[PDB]
């Protein structure tokens, strides 16, 4: 028994299958001009492609739809980055594995490949998700309370100059509702599967700051694409 | 932040 | 608001 809201907002998930073909298909026609950029750069490349692909879900989704341009961007300018980090969580749950991640674009990669060449900060990091990642298979994180999430992450009651903020306190107070319901309903046995969820925010808020300081140190390195959208965001 | 306002507003 | 690419153009950074 799913309840009304999360099944409108479950209709917004964007087609899984052919976003992955789209991204994979940009970063082969973009290769295109250099007789060249590293792994980093690439993953940099892959990972602003995942915010084009995340703002339109947002930019057409029930709610989001109903805000003015400057509400918008105050949320997703606040969020953009968790945004990301939920998306390749909820990945690695839904297909990942072990001593492999799975990318956006569609492939399994042994973890070795990127441990093998990576440093102290990005250790942190991979391992934080790591952990978070496996905090969430052991909850049995569907899909259901997947995008209830990603809305709670969304439309957060943290940021400021916010104009319509009555509409990002209906959803919130909403959304939060209709989780709890469905997490007694599909789970009653286990009244804790509410609580464990709502707590994996603050873990996504954190590991998504992190990833934005380690990203402006590689940006400040110099190991960064010229002007890719990441930095952009990160530019405010 | 120019790039964001473009992405929601493009097409 | 003046057709998105335009403004993008006149606003952006560089
Ligand atoms: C695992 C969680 C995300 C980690 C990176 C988070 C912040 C950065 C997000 C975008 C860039 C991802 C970079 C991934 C690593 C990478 O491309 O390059 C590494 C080498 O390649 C590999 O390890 C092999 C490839 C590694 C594949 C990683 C697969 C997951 C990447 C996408 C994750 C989802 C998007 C998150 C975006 C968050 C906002 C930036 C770099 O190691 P290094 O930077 O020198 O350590 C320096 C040290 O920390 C000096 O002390």
């Amino acid at each position: 028994s799913i309840p009304h809201l999360i099944l409108e907002l479950l209709k917004c998930e964007p087609d899984e299958p052919q976003v992955q073909a789209k991204i994979m298909a940009y970063l082969q026609q973009e290769q295109a001009n250099r007789s060249k950029l590293s792994t980093f750069g690439l993953m940099c490349k892959m990972a602003d492609q995942t915010l084009f692909s995340i703002v339109e879900w947002a930019r057409s989704s029930i709610f989001f739809r109903e805000l003015k341009v400057d509400d918008q961007m105050k949320l997703l300018q606040n969020c953009w980055s968790e945004l990301l980090i939920l998306d390749h969580i909820y990945r690695q749950v839904v297909h990942g594995k072990e001593g492999s991640i799975f990318l956006v674009t569609g492939q399994q990669v042994d973890y070795s490949i990127i441990a093998s060449q990576a440093g102290a900060t990005l250790n942190n990091l991979m391992s934080h998700a790591q952990e978070l990642v496996a905090k969430l298979r052991s909850l049995q994180f569907d899909q259901r309370e997947f995008v209830c999430l990603k809305f709670l992450v969304l439309f957060s009651l943290d940021v400021k100059n916010l104009e319509n903020f009555q509409l990002v306190e209906g959803v919130q107070e909403q959304v939060n509702a209709a989780l709890l319901d469905y997490t007694m309903c599909n789970y009653p046995q286990q009244t804790e599967k509410f609580g464990q969820l709502l707590l994996r925010l603050p873990e996504i808020r954190a590991i998504s700051m992190q990833a934005e300081e380690y990203l402006y140190y590689k940006h400040l390195n110099g190991d960064v694409p010229y002007n890719n959208l990441l930095i952009e965001m990160l530019h405010a | 932040n120019a790039l964001l306002r473009y992405l929601l507003d493009k097409d």
